[PDB]
Formats: structure tokens, C-alpha cells, sequence
């Protein structure tokens, strides 16, 4: 895990459609399952999504479900999040690490993000 | 989180004395406490591991006590090359490595000594650039606790004043005192009495030194 | 023997970036852990980072992201990059060795690391001059105000004055810029007779003042 | 045959984390609903399996792994985690399908005067391997100069006591910890559920 640099826009009207890019090196990323988190101004990180190495299972949070969707090349090494039917409150800056996901006592999903970072800067979406 | 705090801040003690120093911690840590001595301009030297055990090649005056949330360092005889900061540090700490303590100074104790309160007013030189300083010298004191209250035509001053304090000196062991009021040169002739008035335990009352701006 | 001597450190303008060494003898830096400490002007010390032998590096949260340890083995050598200054960083920088609950045995001297964007600026020499109100103790002295970097030296008659002289710590300012001010007390009766002239030396401005302090 | 979960559960004395316990549950029937029905526990998290569906899957083999750290360290018991546990005494694979099930025992293992029986690896060249189990008690060398079996500087022994007192805080309190990873072969199936 030596780098993980972001991409994909910032300013962008309401009810559109934008995706957002991560890259990786340092590590094989078909093996490790990654994620997108968004940080909220004002607010507390939040997942938003996450997939898995191969891509036959991805996980959304009822914050954003049937809008976004993410998908991954591991033909490039990179992290696609595809954002459709934007609203204002999807304003945020997005960052994107490698992610495990566990299950609780009662059977729930949670998922648990490798210490790492990924730097990068929006200000409006 | 979990907070160390060191008492006393100032500890002030002769040659031969036993010097007792307390680290406190919020919650319990067990020994995992170590005891650091700094001297100014030079690296901390670390006295003793476990709160208990000693560093090797530190002198047996030095011991430590304490487990959970009390620790003390007490030295039995203060030799001179004691006088330093000392610092209480926890171990396996999370989230950081270690935490170290505020940190307590020991120094070399004396008689109670009045300072020289002396005033300068801004140079004709420092007016030409347009801003004044008027300093206040408080020369030779002992406790190092004084107070400044810079005075301009009888108002008290706040938010314009820096102070400086000198270490214990080599000879008399006395502290000095320096103190800016730094303002405009209009304001500094927009008004004419500047006053400093020093609070210490040699004055009987608070010793008040002034000028009038334009003799 | 055991020894570790650092070096790197200086002025960087804030969105800089230094690196930091630290060469030891008497230990391996690989089969160790290696920290990192600083100690802020008139602070206390914090820890920054450290290294495992097995290779992990852990980061304090105020650095995270933006300071990088590394180690050569080759030189015995313990790195520290640091990238994004924020000139909350100005501090001096320690290594050392850390033993966990034996503690941290062996430091080193440290590396004075200085984050500001003020500009190398010379002093400017004030009188502070004697008042007229005595047969006893009159004091004199000179305001060293507005200057960047530090350090500055002060002297009195070209050292020939020593005894009674008190140069004070100096105080950063908003402007981010230092003063000073040296003092000396003095006999009254030869305020007429001796003259007092103070030596100021700033070398990162190549500046040197003598100003003489008499009586007004 | 019930499963002997109780016996790794439920037992008075736990192993240290250098020493961590193993223990192969084989040919019997397993109800991990005891498991995941409890309240007792701190930390439930399974990871590439749900609980729910535990009892509804035939393993060849189960491993029930035992120790006691404390409890700033049960976040290093869990895939791609760094620090002294996990990179000195315990490893958990990135790719691990399991359990980890921990519980605070400051009731049973601190002591006023401090539980000294319970140790960790502090020292050690190289991370350890997943599933790896270091009980040398070889002396470490920080220098060039060799050791020769005598501790001094730059001369550690390479186990540390934790300090278990009852009056410490939950992070340096004990917790026990026990992992259940489940391994399936082209053998014959042997651990099944109800
Ligand atoms: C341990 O004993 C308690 C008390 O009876 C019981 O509730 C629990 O199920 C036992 N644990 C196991 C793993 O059997």
C-alpha cells in the first residue's frame, strides 16, 4: 500500500452524472477489496460504498442506494464510483482506501478500512 | 485519552535537600512510567524505567514509586548538577506511543530578593519608523512570581505587552524581568503618562515607575 | 560510542519540505525501535513517529499523512521527511531509541526545525538610555527589535563590560519577527564619564551595529 | 458428540500471547448459537462468514485459538493490522475467514499487586508469519556486539510481562480473546452444525 492518488471532478449541477477515479500501487488490488469514503463539510466521514476484488459483490449505504454505483478495472488498478441523480446533499470530498468488511453478533455488515490516505480536495458536487 | 499531569510546576530547593516531584495520570497505568531529566539546551536523559527500576549509570540519589495513577520521584540529597526539568513519561500508550508529562523545574533556592524596577521610553530613532516601545526592566528578583501592569494615563493596558525572564543567575541565583508595550507613534502622542507598576513578594506595596511623554 | 548525531534541520518557508537524519553508532537501527520527539520553543516534548524493526510505522495524528520515517541500513542511518509544514512543526527534533517500559535510553542532540514565512530580516538598534533622577545604580541598554532568523549576539565594549549584563530571551511577535533587549546596570557617577556602546551581531543578515546608549 | 467449545470458553486459566493456545475441534457436532447468543462478549466480529449461517455449514476442521492481551491490542487481532501483537506474537492472515471473540477479565486475571504471569513478545527482528508461534526465549541483540546468553545493553530478554492490575484503565485491563477459524479440505467433513 504505497500510494493511493483520487480523481474524477468538483463543481458539478444537480441532478447530473459524474464518476470519481482512485489509483493504486504497492499492492495487489484484485486482492484487497476497496472503498470510497465522503467527508461531509461540517460533517463526520461516511461510507458511501464499497466493492470487493473481483467485483461480483458491492456494498452501498441507504444514504446514496440507486444512485451511485462502483465498479473497479483491476486491469488498471483503479477505483470507479459512478455518481448519477446528483442532489446537494452528495456535496462532499471523497477519498478512497483499501477496506475489510466483517459481520456483527446479529449477522449485520460493517466494514473496517486499512490505515492509510488518500489526499485530495473538492468543493462543491 | 489519558492525561499525565506533573506537580509541583516550580519547585524551589537548596543543595542536601530530599526533593519529592508527583506524576498523576487520569486512569490507572500500572509501572508503565518513566522519569526524564532535561537540562536547557541539551536532550532529555532518561533517570528511571518501570517507575521503580533505575537506568544504569544514573545516580542512586535518584529512585522512583508509585503504581496506577501516582508516581513520585524523590532524590535524597539535591546535589548542584540536579537543578534541571523533569519529566514524567507514559509507556504503551494508545493512540500515541507516549505521553509525556508537563514537566517540573527545580531550582536553587535563596533569600527573598526586591527587584530594581527601572522605565525607558521609545527612542526619537524608533518614533521616526513609526511604532514605539516602552520598556520596563525588572532587574534582580527572588521568587521568580512578579506581575506587570503597563499603565497608559492611568489605563490599564492588555493585549500590547510581552515579557521575557532570564534563567537563575550564575552568581546570586536572581531572576530579571523584561517587558514590551508596543503601540503607534500616534497613540503613543495621543497620550502622555506611561506607567509600570511590578507586583512581587520583596515589595511591600507595588512599586510604580512612570514618564511623562516630553519630559 | 553510542551516539546519535542528527542533522537537516533549518528555515522552511510553511509547504515545505526537510529531511531529517540521524546516524548511530553503538546500535543497529534495524533491530530497534526508532522514535521520533519534538520539543516546541518553550514547550514540552511530543512524540512524532516511530519505527519497528519488523518494519511497521506508526504516526501521531498531528503528523499523519504528511511526515514520512524511514530507515538505511547500509548507514545505520533513521530518516524523517517531512512535507506540508505547517509552522506548528517549528520545534527541536529528537531521535531516539525506545526500550517500551525500559523507556528511551539514547537521544540525540537534536535538529532546530524553524517553519515561518517571515523573511531574513536585519535588526534594527535601539537606546534604551539612562534616566536623569543618582549617586547609586543607573541602567542602560539596547532594544534589538524587528530582526529574523535567530540567533543575534549581543556584547558590551567588546566584551570589555560582562559583569551586570542581562540579555533577555527574545519574544516572537504577530509579525513574525524577534526582539531582544540587553540591559546593564552601572554606577551613576561615570554615566558622564564612560561611554557604553552595545555590539549587535545578526550573521543570516551579514548585519553588525554598534550603537552608543547615552544620556538624554 | 457435541463440539468442546466450553472447554476453550469457559476455561480458568488462559496461555499468554507468545504461547497462544491451540485447540482442533474435529468429528463432532458444533452449535455455535451458545456463541453468538451470549452477552458476554466485547468483541464479536466474523470476517468472509456470517454467524447466522454458522450452523447451517460442515467445516473438515476447526482451530479455536486462546490467549490474553489486553485491550488497546484487540484491534491488532484482525486482518491487516500492524503492532507488537500483531507483527511479534499473534498474526491474523489478510485473507482470514473467522471469529475473533474477546471479553474483559479484569476479574479473573489482575491482580492488586500485578498479574506477572501473562507475557508478550516485545523484541524481535522480523514480523511474524500468519499463524506462526515464537516461544524462543533467545536473548535479542540491538548492536554488533553478540550476546552470548547474558542480558545487558543492547542485550534484552525477548518477553515482557503485562502489568495486570485491577485498578487500571479498560485498555491496560485484560481481555481474552479466542479465534475460530474454520478450514475446509478435499477430506472427509468432520465439524458440522446442527
Ligand atoms: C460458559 O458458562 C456460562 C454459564 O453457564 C454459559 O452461559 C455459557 O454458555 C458457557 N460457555 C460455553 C462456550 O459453553
Amino acid at each position: 500500500e504505497v500510494q493511493l492518488q483520487e480523481s474524477g471532478g468538483g463543481l458539478v449541477q444537480p441532478g447530473g452524472s459524474l464518476r470519481l477515479s482512485c489509483a493504486a500501487s504497492g499492492f495487489t488490488f484484485s486482492s484487497y477489496a476497496m472503498g470510497w469514503y465522503r467527508q461531509a463539510p461540517g460533517k463526520e466521514r461516511e461510507w458511501v460504498c464499497a466493492i470487493s476484488g473481483s467485483g461480483g459483490s458491492t456494498y452501498y449505504a441507504d444514504s446514496v442506494k440507486g444512485r451511485f454505483t462502483c465498479s473497479r478495472d483491476n486491469s488498471k488498478n483503479t477505483l470507479y464510483l459512478q455518481m448519477n441523480s446528483l442532489k446537494p446533499e452528495d456535496t462532499a470530498v471523497y477519498y478512497c482506501a483499501r477496506v475489510v468488511s466483517y459481520y456483527d453478533q446479529t449477522g449485520f455488515v460493517y466494514w473496517q478500512s486499512y490505515d492509510y490516505w488518500g489526499q485530495g480536495t473538492q468543493v462543491t458536487v | 485519552d489519558i492525561v499525565m499531569t506533573q506537580s509541583p510546576s516550580f519547585l524551589s530547593a537548596s543543595v542536601g535537600d530530599r526533593v519529592t516531584i508527583t506524576c498523576r495520570a487520569s486512569q490507572g497505568i500500572s509501572s508503565y512510567l518513566a522519569w526524564y531529566q532535561q537540562k536547557p539546551g541539551k536532550a532529555p536523559k532518561l533517570l528511571i524505567y518501570a517507575a521503580s527500576t533505575l537506568q544504569s549509570g544514573v545516580p542512586s540519589r535518584f529512585s522512583g514509586s508509585g503504581s496506577g495513577t501516582e508516581f513520585t520521584l524523590t532524590i535524597s540529597s539535591l546535589q548542584p548538577e540536579d537543578f534541571a526539568t523533569y519529566y514524567c513519561q507514559q509507556l504503551n500508550s494508545y493512540p500515541p506511543k507516549f505521553t509525556f508529562g508537563p514537566g517540573t523545574k527545580v531550582e536553587i533556592k535563596r533569600t527573598v530578593a526586591a527587584p530594581s524596577v527601572f522605565i525607558f521610553p521609545p527612542s526619537d530613532e524608533q518614533l521616526k519608523s513609526g511604532t514605539a516601545s516602552v520598556v520596563c526592566l525588572l532587574n534582580n528578583f527572588y521568587p521568580r512570581e512578579a506581575k506587570v501592569q503597563w499603565k497608559v494615563d492611568n489605563a490599564l493596558q492588555s493585549g500590547n505587552s510581552q515579557e521575557s525572564v532570564t534563567e537563575q543567575d550564575s552568581k546570586d541565583s536572581t531572576y530579571s524581568l523584561s517587558s514590551t508595550l508596543t503601540l503607534s507613534k500616534a497613540d503613543y502622542e495621543k497620550h502622555k503618562v506611561y506607567a509600570c507598576e511590578v507586583t512581587h513578594q520583596g515589595l511591600s506595596s507595588p512599586v510604580t515607575k512612570s514618564f511623562n511623554r516630553g519630559e | 560510542e553510542v551516539q546519535l548525531v542528527e542533522s537537516g534541520g533549518g528555515l522552511i518557508q510553511p509547504g515545505g519540505s526537510l529531511r531529517l537524519s540521524c546516524a548511530a553508532s553503538g546500535l543497529t537501527v534495524s533491530s530497534n525501535y526508532m522514535s521520533w520527539v519534538r520539543q516546541a520553543p518553550g514547550k514540552g516534548l511530543e512524540w512524532v513517529s516511530v519505527i519497528y524493526s519488523g518494519g511497521s510505522t506508526f504516526y501521531a495524528d498531528s503528523v499523519k499523512g504528511r511526515f514520512t520515517i524511514s530507515r538505511d541500513n547500509s548507514k545505520n542511518t533513521l530518516y524523517l521527511q517531512m512535507n506540508s509544514l505547517r509552522a506548528e512543526d517549528t520545534a527541536v527534533y529528537y531521535c531516539a531509541r525506545d526500550l517500551d517500559v525500559y523507556g528511551l535510553d539514547v537521544w540525540g542532540q537534536g535538529t532546530t526545525v524553524t517553519v515561518s514565512s517571515a523573511s531574513t530580516k536585519g535588526p534594527s538598534v535601539f537606546p534604551l538610555a539612562p534616566s536623569s533622577k543618582s549617586g547609586g545604580t543607573a541602567a542602560l541598554g539596547c532594544l534589538v527589535k524587528d530582526y529574523f532568523p535567530e540567533p543575534v549576539t549581543v556584547s558590551w565594549n567588546s566584551g570589555a563590560l560582562t559583569s551586570g549584563v542581562h540579555t533577555f530571551p527574545a519574544v516572537l511577535q504577530s509579525s513574525g519577527l524577534y526582539s531582544l533587549s540587553s540591559v546593564v546596570t552601572v554606577p551613576s557617577s561615570s554615566l558622564g564619564t564612560q561611554t557604553y556602546i552595545c555590539n549587535v551581531n545578526h550573521k543570516p543578515s551579514n548585519t553588525k551595529v554598534d550603537k552608543r546608549v547615552e544620556p538624554k | 458428540n457435541l463440539c468442546p467449545f466450553g472447554e476453550v470458553f469457559n476455561a480458568t486459566r488462559f496461555a499468554s500471547v507468545y504461547a497462544w493456545n491451540r485447540k482442533r475441534i474435529s468429528n463432532c457436532v458444533a452449535d455455535y448459537s451458545v456463541l453468538y447468543n451470549s452477552a458476554s462478549f466485547s468483541t464479536f466480529k466474523c470476517y468472509g462468514v456470517s454467524p447466522t449461517k454458522l450452523n447451517d455449514l460442515c467445516f473438515t476442521n476447526v482451530y479455536a485459538d486462546s490467549f490474553v492481551i489486553r485491550g488497546d491490542e484487540v484491534r491488532q487481532i484482525a486482518p491487516g493490522q500492524t503492532g507488537k501483537i500483531a507483527d511479534y506474537n499473534y498474526k491474523l492472515p489478510d485473507d482470514f475467514t473467522g471469529c475473533v471473540i474477546a471479553w474483559n477479565s479484569n476479574n479473573l486475571d489482575s491482580k492488586v499487586g500485578g498479574n506477572y504471569n501473562y507475557l508478550y513478545r516485545l523484541f524481535r527482528k522480523s514480523n511474524l508469519k500468519p499463524f506462526e508461534r515464537d516461544i524462543s526465549t533467545e536473548i535479542y541483540q540491538a548492536g554488533s556486539t553478540p550476546c552470548n546468553g547474558v542480558e545487558g545493553f543492547n542485550c534484552y530478554f525477548p518477553l515482557q510481562s503485562y502489568g495486570f492490575q485491577p485498578t487500571n484503565g479498560v485498555g491496560y485491563q485484560p481481555y481474552r480473546v479466542v479465534v475460530l477459524s474454520f478450514e475446509l479440505l478435499h477430506a472427509p467433513a468432520t465439524v458440522c452444525g446442527p
